[PDB]
RNA sequence: GGUGAAAUGCGUAGAUAUAGGAAGGAACACCAGUGGCGAAGGCGACCACCUGGACUGAUACUGACACUGAGGUGCGAAAGCGUGGGGAGCAAACAGGAUUAGAUACCCUGGUAGUCCACGCCGUAAACGAUGUCGACUAGCCGUUGGGAUCCUUGAGAUCUUAGUGGCGCAGCUAACGCGAUAAGUCGACCGCCUGGGGAGUACGGCCGCAAGGUUAAAACUCAAAUGAAUUGACGGGGGCCCGCACAAGCGG
C-alpha cells in the first residue's frame, strides 16, 4: 500500500519485465507460430 | 513421492466370523506363544457378553458411534506459525481410534484375569461414559482457532 | 428504541478488527472488536477472530431491530471479507457492501520503511 | 474532434466506475489525445461536472 | 491477539469513532508511459498572467558571421548555515520500551533541529551513461514521442522523412565484459585529465566561506604489489527443481 515512504530513488526503479513479457511475448513464442 | 502402499485386511474366521476383530491376533498374542494366548485372544469375546445380556458384537459394533473424532491434526507451516488441518476424513482414518484407544487403555484398571482385562471396556462402547468417549469429543473442542485452517495458508 | 435499517462499519487494520453498527443517522449502537473478545497480544489479527468479532456486533444489535444493513469496509487487514459473511449469518440480509478506504491524492508522507 | 471538458458523453467513456481516469493500455488511445483527455477530465472534474472520488 | 514477542497514551477526565463541523500546513492518487521538457542540477493537480529554448513547414534574407576554450564567470541534489515567518505529516539528536554477553543499533511509543516559505550563503554527491564538446561517414530489424509529406482510402491504418527516446544486432573495435547512426567503429578540431599501492585529495601555503569546510596541492617514510574482467571450484541465514521413516502413523531408555 502507501504504508511506508518510498524514497524516490527506489520508486524511480520501474519496469520489472514489461519490455520482455509484453515485447518478447511475440518473439519467444515464434518457435511454433511460424 | 508416490504412495505404492496397498491395504487389504483379511476379514473371515472359523470361530467368530467378524470384520474388524477376526484378524486382530497381533496384540493379544503378546510376543510369546499362541497356546497361552488362545484362551486370552478369543476368551474375552465370550466374557464381555457373559456379564451382560446382549451379544459380544452388540456392544462391539457401537464402538465407532462415540469414539471417532471428526477432525485431523497434522501440522504444516507456510511462512509464519504451524497450522494443522482438520476436516471430515474417510471412515478408516476416523474409525481407527474407536477401538485401539478403547482397547489399549485397560492396563490402568487391571482386574481379575488377563482376558477380563482385555474385555474391560469392550462393553463400554454404547453409552460411552468411560475413558475412550472422553477424548472423542475432546478432539472436536481443540479446533476453534484451527477452524479456519484449511484453505488460506494451509 | 427500534430502528429497522442501519449502516455498519468494519475497521479492518493489520492489527485489529473493529465493527461498529450504526443507523443511517450514524450514531453507534453496538461495537465489537477483534481483541475485545478476549484476545490480547499476538495471535489473531486473522479472519478467525473477526468471524468471532462480527457476530458480537450482530447479537447485540438484535435489540433495536435492524433487519437490513449496509456494510462499509475500511482497512487492508485480514478479517476484511470474513466479517461480512459473519454478519449475514446473524440474520441480516445486507443490501450491498461498500468500500471506504481512505486514499490520499498525494497527502502526508508515510513513515520510514521498517528494517 | 478536439475533445473538451463540456463533452461529457465522451469524457465518461474513459472515466472508470470509481471516478479514476483509465490508462492508455486499456483503451486504445493515442498519447497526444490521452494527455488531452486527462486535462478535460480534470477541468470537468474541478468544475463539479464529474466527481473526483466515487462516493457522491 | 502489532508481530520474528511484550511493554507507553484511557474509564467520579468516556477509551481507537460517528451519517457531522471548523482550522492549519504539506504533498498533488488516477492520468503515468525504456513518456515528455530543461545545459546540468531538475521539474508532476487545475486556471490566469509574465517568459526561455526546442521541434516543425515552406519562403525570403545575411554571407563563414564558425567550432572549441587555459583564465574567468554564472547556474548546481541533499544535508548544513545565518535572519525572519511557518509547523500537518515525517523525523539526525534525545528520552524511554524491548531484543541480546552487551546493544551505545536494527523493531516499538514519543519527539525538538531539520523538511516547508522569504532573502542571503555554501558550492558539494555513486553531480553517473562512472562515457567532454562540436562535425562528417559506416549493414539491418523491432517499438515509442513531437512534427511533416506521400499512400484506392474508409484508417483499424501503411510507407518513406526528420528531431528525440529505447530494445536487438552485421561490419569494426575491445583485456574481457561489452559498445555497435544516442559507438566504446572510422576519422577530424579543441579542451580537461592520468602515470604502481599506501601515505592522501592529507599536511603546509594561497584563495574563498560566518561556519561546517571547500578548492589548489605535496614530500618524508612504507610495501612488491595493488587493480580490471573473465574461468574453475568451494561457500551463502540466494533462488528454482529432486530425493530418502528427513517430516507426524500402532515403539521404547
Amino acid at each position: 500500500s502507501r504504508e511506508f515512504y518510498e524514497k524516490p530513488t527506489a520508486e524511480r526503479r520501474r519496469k520489472a519485465a514489461a519490455a520482455v513479457k509484453r515485447h518478447a511475448k511475440k518473439v519467444q513464442r515464434e518457435q511454433r507460430r511460424r | 513421492r508416490r504412495r505404492v502402499a496397498a491395504k487389504r485386511e483379511v476379514l473371515a474366521d472359523p470361530k467368530y466370523g467378524s470384520q474388524i476383530l477376526a484378524k486382530f491376533m497381533n496384540h493379544v498374542m503378546e510376543s510369546g506363544k499362541k497356546a497361552v494366548a488362545e484362551r486370552i485372544v478369543y476368551g474375552a469375546l465370550d466374557k464381555v457378553k457373559e456379564r451382560g445380556k446382549a451379544d459380544p458384537l452388540e456392544t462391539f459394533e457401537k464402538a465407532l458411534d462415540a469414539i471417532a473424532p471428526l477432525v485431523e491434526v497434522k501440522s504444516r507451516r507456510v511462512g509464519g506459525a504451524t497450522y494443522q488441518v482438520p476436516v471430515e476424513v474417510r471412515p478408516s482414518r476416523r474409525n481407527a481410534l474407536a477401538m485401539r484407544w478403547l482397547v489399549d487403555f485397560a492396563r490402568k484398571r487391571g482386574e481379575k484375569s488377563m482376558a477380563l482385562r482385555l474385555a474391560g471396556e469392550l462393553l463400554d462402547a454404547a453409552e460411552g461414559k468411560g475413558a475412550a468417549v472422553k477424548k472423542r469429543e475432546d478432539v472436536h473442542r481443540m479446533a476453534e482457532a484451527n477452524k479456519a485452517f484449511s484453505h488460506y495458508r494451509f | 428504541k427500534t430502528v429497522v435499517d442501519g449502516i455498519a462499519h468494519i475497521h479492518a487494520s493489520f492489527n485489529n478488527t473493529i465493527v461498529t453498527i450504526t443507523d443511517r443517522q450514524g450514531n453507534a449502537l453496538s461495537w465489537a472488536t477483534s481483541g475485545g473478545s478476549g484476545f490480547r497480544g499476538s495471535r489473531k489479527s486473522t479472519p478467525f477472530a473477526a468471524q468471532v468479532a462480527a457476530e458480537r456486533a450482530g447479537q447485540a444489535a438484535l435489540e433495536y431491530g435492524l433487519k437490513n444493513l449496509d456494510v462499509n469496509v475500511k482497512g487492508p487487514g485480514p478479517g476484511r471479507e470474513s466479517a461480512v459473511r459473519a454478519l449475514n449469518a446473524c440474520g441480516y440480509k445486507i443490501a450491498s457492501i461498500t468500500d471506504v478506504t481512505p486514499i490520499p491524492h498525494n497527502g502526508c508522507r508515510p513513515p520510514k520503511k521498517r528494517r | 474532434k478536439e475533445i473538451d471538458y463540456k463533452d461529457l458523453n465522451t469524457l465518461k467513456a474513459y472515466v472508470s466506475e470509481t471516478g479514476k481516469i483509465v490508462p492508455s493500455r486499456i483503451t486504445g488511445t493515442k498519447a497526444k489525445y490521452q494527455r488531452q483527455l486527462a486535462t478535460a477530465i480534470k477541468r470537468a472534474r474541478y468544475l463539479a461536472l464529474l466527481p473526483y472520488t466515487d462516493s457522491h
